[PDB]
């Protein structure tokens, strides 16, 4: 009863029957823009059941040396469904995120995943190992898309910070003998009203082993991490021809 | 009318409207029959059933 | 009068059927009504037991979000009688003027609808059956003529004695019923009840009609049920001299104020015999059509 | 709570732990025969206790080519007990059944039995083969006792019908991995009040893996499928001498 | 105007944030109770799932 | 009657008057229909109406 769970939302549901609860990221769930807290005149579109849906995008294999990746939003689904078109066709875009990230094995594996998520997760670059370069990251690793990242330093997290406090965020964990799954709503996260949804990630999705993959040989050794996400409360306005960058 | 009770549905849960000439009552038209379904008899027919949203079995 | 407890406490002899389900009025198919998104724990309609024997409950509703749609769709063409009181052919019997079958201007035909397969496959849905029936008799020549011959139709219930030839006394038929009729007269046709000494006629009959040993010579009657032996459908050609044409007389049934028990999975082999599910071991079919794999169409 | 069982009828007390519910059979309990519907008129013999109890009858062992068995009701029971010989001294008869299958396996092996009823199980022949001879099934086929009888070609139920749709007969499943029995209540079901044990069966059972049996070498091969039933409401009628056929 | 049902019963446009948490005064650190000895099945405050 | 509603016309802003012997009214005579028109559906489906006495285009 708190165990299994069921989402619904659009033309698409969700089961589980080993969840841990469901975490709403800062105790708020997703709204739309109120006429207050609003600056742009334009009647804006709100899509609905067409966008907010959920969509699953990419999946990982988890191997007992893997070091953990990232996601960003909403890049990962800007090329995607017609959200993806809406999020082209405006300038401006808000949504919040239902994420649900999966990941079964059996009572004989173990390992524990990190599911979080961080607001204006900014790349740094190991600055030529040195130090002494301002070298920055390129555009396939700050927007990586679907496919996602790789982390090269898990322990500050490619940014100087240590994961080792990434649990001051909205997060879960995937510990094996406990769940195969981990469900974070979040609402809408910016110093503004609306904003783009090509220029500016609102946060980072990660998911990171702290507790490394193990299991006995002869256990199926193919471990799958797939991510499944829906936008909440899509709004866009600002329209004209379609952009992708 | 008047007619003997020979129909094979004489005492039927359900009513008809039939037309007939005859004294006996299986010769009528086979008319109109109501309408009414049980579908669980046949699709549901647990002991103590089980609502649509719990676990089927706990 | 009963003193010890267990027999004043006692169920013994309780007749009253108690039934767990009930019919409900349903005269269109069921509406939708408008849903929303549901992100929750505990409560889960997608997720089922099968094993339970249940169908599942889950509905459009609980498994996407719906629009309200006002269903008026009409019921009615599925209820028994929609279904079965439609005539389809049942009988068939040859009068011929040269032959080896009914070649002297009678025939009798023992009544028996399992010869033909469309009509046999819809009956046999169902194991328990009652009701009346129309009988429409479709008489001409063999290429569909009509010609001015006068027939006579009786029928003959079990224990009445059958005619053995065109002037039997039998078809003095002062008690049996006749119909005489023209093949130039439309086709006739007549009401009939009931006729079973059982509640429903039955297309299966697992046992025996009689006790004792079941030794493989008298293994043809299993399966045999009496209750379902009505009598035999007698014609012919009324005279004492033979007639002028070969005839064809067709039997059509139209069952009416139908009442069905006790649903069966439907044939899916060719029927071989009357009244006897054998089917042949050699051609075992599928029940529908193959395809080469189960990943491409 | 739906999972755990306990039937006792007269002297006999069944337990289960991995149960799946209990179906009723076209939604209706067994009763005795109401004075309208009765046609013969000496007052019927009610045993009670002594003829509504389990009867444990037979154990076949379910191999990963099994095929399936079937038992004719009330044959099954025609020579055992108290009821045996008021079924054998009596021309008329009627009751109902309550009906338990039983299959235990272990949280590794898998497999999944069809348990159902089906009410006048006229078995055919396969006509010599080629179709073009009527031959007809032998009585120890129509009538196999408490031994049962297996399935020729279960894929037709030896009678030309697909078992793709016998689940429109009362039934249960016993899915290894979910319960380890299967409990069917039967009303009586004919179109006369009482009938002859002897001549007539009114339903016959079915057990059927459609799912086959698989486990790893090593885990207990030997998995038995335990048929126990007990007749419900029976009364009995027409007394004379005792026959057996 | 809104005619069709799911017009009618839609949430499109819900401006209001719904809150799961609110503020408390708290201007001193919080006291400690009395407790005793508590020996009992099924409650168990140690036990959590992280 | 006592029949079912199969016509074609069942749900007709126009009432008609017919004959029928048989349970489906599709079996029905064509019947009367009422005489209402509305010829400005295709002949002035203008937004905006002009009279006859004034210009048109002003
Ligand atoms: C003057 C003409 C009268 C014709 C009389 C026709 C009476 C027919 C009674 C309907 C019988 C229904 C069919 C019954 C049983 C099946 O055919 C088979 N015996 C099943 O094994
Ligand atoms: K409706
Ligand atoms: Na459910
Ligand atoms: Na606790």
């Amino acid at each position: 009863s708190d165990r299994v769970a069921q989402l619904t939302i659009g033309n698409s549901t969700i089961t589980t029957q080993e969840a841990a609860n469901i975490i709403v990221g800062y105790g708020e769930w997703p709204s739309y823009c109120s006429d207050s807290d609003a600056t742009a005149v334009d009647k804006p579109t709100r899509p609905d059941v067409s966008v907010n849906r959920f969509y699953t995008l990419d999946t990982k294999l988890w191997e007992k040396s893997s070091k953990g990746w990232y996601w960003k939003f909403p890049d990962v689904l800007t090329e995607t469904g017609v959200f993806g078109q809406n999020a082209q066709f405006h300038y401006l875009y808000r949504s919040g995120f239902c994420i649900h990230v999966q990941c079964n094995a059996s009572k004989f594996h173990q390992g524990a995943l990190l599911v979080a998520v961080l607001p204006e997760y900014v790349i740094g670059t190991v600055a030529g190992g040195t130090g002494t370069e301002d070298t920055h990251p390129p555009y396939k690793q700050t927007q990586p898309g679907a496919d996602g990242f790789e982390l090269q330093h898990p322990y500050v997290l490619d940014a100087g910070i240590p994961i080792s406090q990434l649990t001051v965020c909205p997060h879960q964990w995937i510990n094996l003998r406990t769940n195969n799954c981990a469900t974070i709503i979040v609402p809408y996260i910016n110093a503004l009203p609306f904003d783009s949804a090509l220029n500016h990630c609102n946060f980072g999705l990660l998911v990171v082993p702290i507790s490394p993959l193990d299991y006995d040989q002869g256990a199926t050794p193919v471990i799958p991490i797939t991510i499944t996400l829906a936008p909440m409360c899509s709004e866009f306005a600002g329209l004209r021809q379609a952009v992708t960058q | 009318s008047h007619e003997n009770s020979n129909s094979a549905t004489e005492g039927s849960t359900i009513n008809y409207t039939t037309i007939n000439y005859y004294k006996d009552s299986y010769a009528a038209t086979a008319g109109k029959q109501s309408l009414k379904q049980d579908p669980d008899k046949f699709a549901n027919p647990v002991k103590d059933i089980f609502t649509e949203m719990a676990a089927p079995l706990k | 009068g009963d003193r010890v407890a267990d027999v004043i406490e006692s169920s013994i002899g309780d007749s009253v059927s108690r039934a767990l389900t009930h019919a409900l009025p349903a005269p269109t198919g069921q509406n939708t009504q408008v849903s929303s998104h549901r992100l929750d724990t505990g409560k889960v309609p997608a997720l089922q037991a099968a094993e339970i024997g249940a169908s599942s409950n889950a509905s459009d509703e609980s498994m996407i979000e719906t629009r309200c749609v006002l269903n008026s769709h009409s019921t009615a063409e599925t209820t028994l009688d929609s279904f079965f009181s439609r005539a389809g052919l049942v009988g068939e019997i040859d009068l011929p003027l040269k032959g080896t079958t009914n070649p002297n201007g009678y025939a009798n035909w023992d009544i028996d609808i399992t010869g033909y397969a469309q009509m046999r496959r819809k009956v046999e849905l169902f194991t328990y059956m009652r009701f009346d029936a129309e009988f429409t008799f479709v008489a001409c020549t063999p290429t569909g003529e009509v010609v001015p011959q006068l027939l006579q139709y009786m029928f003959v219930p079990p224990g009445a004695p059958k005619p053995d030839s065109r002037e039997s006394l039998a078809w003095q038929t002062a008690t049996n019923p006749s119909v005489f009729v023209k093949l130039s007269d439309p086709p006739a046709q007549v009401s009939v009840p009931f006729m079973s000494p059982a509640s429903a006629y039955q297309w299966f009959y697992d046992g025996y009609p009689t006790f004792g040993e079941h030794k493989q010579e008298k293994d043809l009657e299993y399966g045999a049920m009496p209750n379902n032996m009505m009598g035999t459908f007698s014609v012919r050609t009324v005279g004492t001299s033979k007639s002028k044409y070969p005839l064809v007389v067709r039997i059509y049934m139209r069952m009416k104020h139908v009442r069905a028990w006790i649903p069966r999975p439907m044939r899916n082999q060719n029927y071989l015999f009357k009244a006897n599910p054998n089917y042949a071991g050699n051609s075992i079919k599928p029940t529908g059509a193959s395809r080469t794999a189960i990943t491409t169409l």
